[PDB]
């Protein structure tokens, strides 16, 4: 029998007694049989009231192109989600205690991260999140003492960084990570002491590569290059000082004597 | 001819002698080539 | 420089490398039903 005054969706519901293509109109209705679809495929779908979701419990990841919806009550209790997408340009918090159970997350993205400070313990429990996949993060926020407790992030975004004290043992112990990365690094002032625990490195940078050329500091290493300069590689095969090119000037080394 | 998506073209070659008139005679077309194109055409033109 | 980046970046893929960071070919095909006769389909079988 007809009730009035129950859905108060109507394109919902019209698009999902439409694109099923149901055989016909005389066939029963139940919550189960309805309910199999955990992914919700609907373009631009703009449902708001999810109050009182408990009774639905089998839908992990929604989809939302409504950026009208600000409601903090999406994250109150819906900590079943793995995949992330809001485009909430105003977003100054994140509510607290939904960690409490979050282990079956995969990949999320986080973009225009305003987060100036962070909180402390914030990870701690994510031992499990074996692959993290974050790009063009805006965390210019330098995070404080997090390696030397968690091995167990993976990808980071660390562009525009003027540490001068690196991590001790932040790529020599953390043997997790078999994909490592230092593609045209433009770190002019490089920490002193890079060079020595990569005795286990296996994708090399080294052409067009604009270090520095302080006397007598890299000096010695680039003696070293020239005496072994047949194992290095480059995209065009000349010879070795000209990969290693001077900032700036580029006129030849061999001009001026370094005085002792 | 362009009928039921297919172009067909039918032709002979006759040797009479005549000015300004048609020849008589009776010489039936050998199809010559069969085209799968199927498209609409209303107009036709030349390479004069 | 602030909200500006460079489109040209690179990750590196050499064929000597492990099989996991080498190049792949791959070749894609469709299948599809027209309104229109087929001239594409495939050889046929002869028996004596």
């Amino acid at each position: 029998t007809p009730i009035k005054q129950i859905f108060p969706d109507d394109a919902f519901a019209e698009t999902i007694k439409a694109n099923l293509k149901k055989k016909s109109v005389t066939d029963a209705v139940t919550q189960n049989e309805l309910n199999s679809i955990d992914q919700i495929y609907a373009p631009d779908s703009d449902i708001k009231s999810v109050q009182g979701i408990q009774y639905l419990p089998n839908v992990r990841s929604l989809k939302l192109r409504s950026n009208k919806l600000h409601d903090i009550s999406a994250l109150k209790e819906l900590t079943n989600l793995t995949f992330l997408f809001l485009n909430l340009n105003q977003l100054q918090s994140l509510p607290n205690g939904v960690f409490d159970k979050l282990t079956n997350l995969k990949e999320l993205v986080l973009v225009e991260n305003q987060l100036q400070s962070l909180p402390d313990g914030v990870f701690d429990k994510l031992t499990n999140l074996t692959l993290l996949h974050l790009m063009v993060n805006q965390l210019q926020s330098l995070p404080k003492g997090v390696f030397d407790k968690l091995t167990n992030l993976t990808e980071l975004d660390l562009s525009y960084n003027q540490l001068q004290s690196l991590p001790e043992g932040v790529f020599d112990k953390l043997t997790q990570l078999k994909d490592l990365r230092l593609y045209q690094n433009q770190l002019k002032s490089v920490p002193d002491g890079v060079f020595d625990r990569l005795t286990s490195l296996q994708y090399i940078w080294l052409h067009d590569n604009p270090w520095d050329c302080t006397c007598p500091g890299i000096r010695y290493l680039s003696e070293w290059i020239n005496k072994h300069s047949g194992v290095v590689r480059s995209f065009i095969p000349l010879w070795a000082p000209d990969s290693a090119k001077c900032s700036g000037s580029g006129k030849p080394v061999r001009s001026i004597i370094c005085p002792t | 001819k362009n009928i039921d998506g297919y172009f067909k073209i039918y032709s002979k070659h006759t040797p009479i002698n005549l000015v300004r008139d048609l020849p008589q005679g009776f010489s039936a077309l050998e199809p010559l080539v069969d085209l799968p194109i199927g498209i609409n055409i209303t107009r036709f033109q030349t390479l004069l | 420089g602030f909200n500006c980046y460079f489109p040209l970046q690179s990750y590196g893929f050499q064929p000597t490398n492990g099989v996991g960071y080498q190049p792949y070919r791959v070749v894609v095909l469709s299948f599809e039903l027209l309104h229109a006769p087929a001239t594409v389909c495939g050889p046929k079988k002869s028996t004596n």
